[PDB]
């Protein structure tokens, strides 16, 4: 679940392409939540 | 709110101001101007 932003190499979160009022600020306009089984 | 379909506000001219959608960004040309006054000091996000 290897993830590139411009804020830095996030592992252990899978990439989606939705869009909601972000819960966790990851920054550069990236943020994560914990979501459904259960991930991040 | 979405940038005006049709110009006709009767003889006032908000293209200096308004985006333009030729570039990647959203930027006016004033916009650009103010970013390209003022220098920034930490040369991005990433240093490998
Ligand atoms: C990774 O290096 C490449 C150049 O080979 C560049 O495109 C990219 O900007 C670098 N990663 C980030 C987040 O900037």
């Amino acid at each position: 679940n290897v993830f590139q932003t411009r804020a830095g190499c996030l592992i252990g979160a899978e990439h989606v392409n939705n869009s909601y009022e972000c819960d966790i600020p990851i920054g550069a306009g990236i943020c994560a939540s914990y979501q459904t089984s259960q991930s991040i | 709110y979405k940038t005006p379909p049709i110009k006709d506000f009767g003889g006032f001219n908000f293209s200096q101001i308004l985006p333009d959608p030729s570039k990647p960004s959203k930027r006016s040309f004033i916009e650009d101007l103010l970013f390209n006054k003022v220098t920034l000091a930490d040369a991005g996000f990433i240093k490998q």
